[PDB]
């Protein structure tokens, strides 16, 4: 129903907010006061309805079709979390069969040959979770990144994953804040986090810079570096520059970092790289700029646009066959579940806001 | 191909074979001449079947001293990973005498430190299988630094997680 | 802006002094769509989380939720002062009388617009001050403006030894 | 001797200053049979276990394992200094060239014993110094010998507030 005025700050501080389409609204100021003060006309639904808060403001985590569905969503949410921070999430142990299944094999061909052709990351996530069941949170907000819960051998896990099917899967302000709070929620409540990476970089835009991507994008880095729960990361395809570091890299504290053969872990794109690395060799003999550059670009792609240099340095623990992701995650969580780690003593941190 | 997903997967398979068969042939055979097994066979003997998960299988040294860069064998001379022993978690490293005489270098030092940190982090024992001619001379002081980093871990882990040394 | 600053002071043991004169939240569709609900809540979290000494002085305006947000005693402020010029209330008189007396104008609206002014005047002289807050102890004292420095100095002398802690946790989950 | 002394200083919060000039370990069958492996390891344990300030200065010789043992940065030393006269290397040049160039003398040993001298000379002027260690940050600075007192005084002033701890345990299991 209604949640108006300062009253909205209570739900805001809570961990998850569930709204009901067309019959619930949240707003600090109503349309009436807005009209008389700013002269702008706005409807209740457009101003603070459930769809608005689940896709624009980043305030709600789910929009249910009715009240009964909303309550079920709440029960599901509770089923993945412990009762308090002193316990690990509720688990109903069950040994997984690690033999490669027909479904596991599907992962070997899910990545397109063409670099610009996307695939649905939802499928990758479901292939490693029990019953291929993924309970998504904030699906309508920042679709370029996915967040949610699942189980592995009966134990709850949290998921963070770039979605190349939406806005190229690039990292922007909204995706960073969406994933950042989710990782901190998982960590505070002892839920392991699994990260799937396929990020081309950050979303370009004057709006992104002026709106504070520097301070808001940093929240995700803080979330991963602060986490003490088990962290397993798998790079499916693109992992360039800062985005690679931000998406649960080993440098931030990830415990197990895996990469498919299709992974491209590099400081930047080949074209952008050669223009810098070879600006002099291309200046000289300008009779063949376009020929020399094309040749330099191809060599850079074939030499560094893969995960083997990261593997040489141990930045990734192993390069694996896509079909073996479920096995690595299952065996990984078994060993990491006893993880004990702590940060330096402090009243609290000072995460960018 | 190499520019297709299928080609990339096939490429991984090739690298895997190379990594699992590092160390010259005239070395792997001489070791076998004695009543010795390979670094990988020793890990198999210790860990429960199918439990071994290797880490840094494709690690390669970064030295350019005294022609060491002429060859950069995958794994850099030591096999590391985690697994189970009688159903319980264990971290392990197994030095490969067939690779550079098992001489300990920088990356090879770092791989051991990674498994050690993994063991401390998760609270499980570390079993180290030793078979090394000594420090990798070509790497100079970098080899000593590696030893130092391991010694520090041995000391901090003392009385925290069981550490067993198997010298073969 | 204020939220991170407060958390910085708190993390490094620096007392925080707050001076209040806020009419409310800035109205605007952009404010809502940009996330004022989750972003504005950061300030509440910062004050409620703080364990360093907190002294707040309300000079003049302190309406609705904004009043609560600006280092109110309800969030944990240790000493809350108010000048005689302070106006601590749920909302503006006009917006209040419209509600509180909505059904008592709609009747014979003829020759009633002028009478709203009188009821508004009654609400202001009766509630737009800091005395109802003072009766309930929401503010520790209503002081002469010139007495502010004295109250802050003596207050900090006593609060300097403040020891307080939050429930054990790896960390909080402040809105992001 | 050094091992227990270091542990004594550490237990009672006394900073430890180490001056290094070690050519290696004393060779001898008696050393091996008497347990140098387990007894020599005591010094490594003492330095790695220490949380008091640790400043080390290498005057001259620092070869192989002995280099690591004498309060090296790898064990946790906080500030590591080296004079220009320091020689930080895996082993002596002679013993190095014999290995590094073993297959490149065995060929036509005739008129080759004299040439060993040149390769040895090249190894000494190239690696028997503290600059490779400095490139990698193993030593924090190469200083003028006369600048040693300054570095120690300023170093201890900053390290005096050092706070560090080892993993929780009933006690360690140092070699006995």
């Amino acid at each position: 129903g209604p949640c108006a005025g300062g009253a909205v700050y209570s739900p805001a501080i809570t961990d998850f907010t569930v709204m009901v389409d067309q019959t619930s609204h949240m707003f600090i100021t109503g349309p009436d006061v807005i009209k008389t003060v700013t002269g702008e006309d706005v409807g209740f639904e457009e101003l603070g309805g459930a769809r608005t808060h689940n896709s624009t403001s980043g305030v709600a985590h789910h929009m249910a079709g009715d009240e009964k569905d909303a309550v079920e969503y709440v029960k599901q949410l509770l089923s993945y979390l412990p009762s308090n921070n002193l316990s690990e999430p509720p688990a109903f142990p069950e040994e997984a069969d690690l033999a490669v299944t027909d479904e596991d094999a599907e992962l070997d061909t899910i990545v397109p040959d063409s670099a610009n052709q996307p695939y649905d990351m939802h499928s990758v996530i479901e292939h490693v979770l029990d019953d291929a069941e993924f309970f998504e949170t904030q699906p309508l907000f920042a679709p370029n990144i996915l967040t949610g819960f699942g189980r592995v051998e009966g134990r709850p896990v949290g998921i963070v994953a770039n979605q190349p099917m939406q806005f190229a899967g690039c990292l922007d302000i909204t995706a960073s804040e969406k994933a950042a709070r989710f990782v901190r929620t998982c960590d505070a409540f002892n839920v392991p986090v699994l990260t799937f990476v396929d990020v081309p970089g950050f979303l370009p835009g004057v709006d992104q810079e002026h709106d504070g991507i520097i301070r808001r994008g940093a929240k995700l880095i803080f979330a991963y570096a602060e986490a003490t729960v088990p962290l397993i990361t798998v790079i499916t395809r693109k992992a360039f520059g800062g985005a690679y570091v931000v998406m649960g890299s080993k440098h931030l504290g990830a415990d197990l970092n895996l990469a498919w053969p299709t992974a491209q872990i590099a400081v930047m794109g080949a074209q952008g790289a050669v223009n810098i690395l070879h600006r002099r060799t291309i200046a000289d003999a300008g009779d063949d700029a376009e020929a020399t550059r094309a040749r330099l670009i191809q060599e850079y792609e074939d030499a560094l646009l893969n995960p083997y240099t990261a593997a040489e340095r141990g930045y990734v623990d192993a390069v694996i066959m896509p079909s073996d992701t479920r096995r690595h995650i299952v065996r990984g969580l078994r060993q990491l579940r006893t993880k004990r780690e702590s940060l330096p003593p402090k009243k609290h941190g000072n995460i960018p806001l | 191909d190499i520019h297709t997903t299928a080609g990339k997967l096939a490429d991984l398979r090739r690298r895997i074979e190379e990594a699992t068969h590092a160390g010259s042939a005239r070395a792997v055979e001489k070791q076998h001449a004695k009543g010795k097994l390979t670094a990988r066979e020793r890990i198999d003997l210790l860990l429960d079947e199918g439990s071994f998960v290797e880490l840094d299988e494709f690690a390669r040294h970064r030295s350019t001293n005294f022609g060491l860069d002429a060859n950069r064998p995958y794994g850099d001379g030591v096999v590391t990973g985690y697994g189970t022993v009688d159903g319980r978690p264990v971290a392990v490293f197994s030095q490969d005498f067939t690779v550079f005489g098992g001489a300990l270098g920088e990356v090879y030092g770092q791989k051991i430190v990674k498994v050690m940190d993994f063991a401390l982090k998760t609270g499980c024992p570390v079993v180290g299988i030793n078979d090394s001619g000594g420090a990798r001379i070509q790497e100079g002081v970098a080899s000593l630094g590696a030893y130092g980093e391991i010694f520090r871990r041995n000391t901090h882990a003392s009385g925290v997680i069981p550490q067993i040394s198997l010298v073969v």
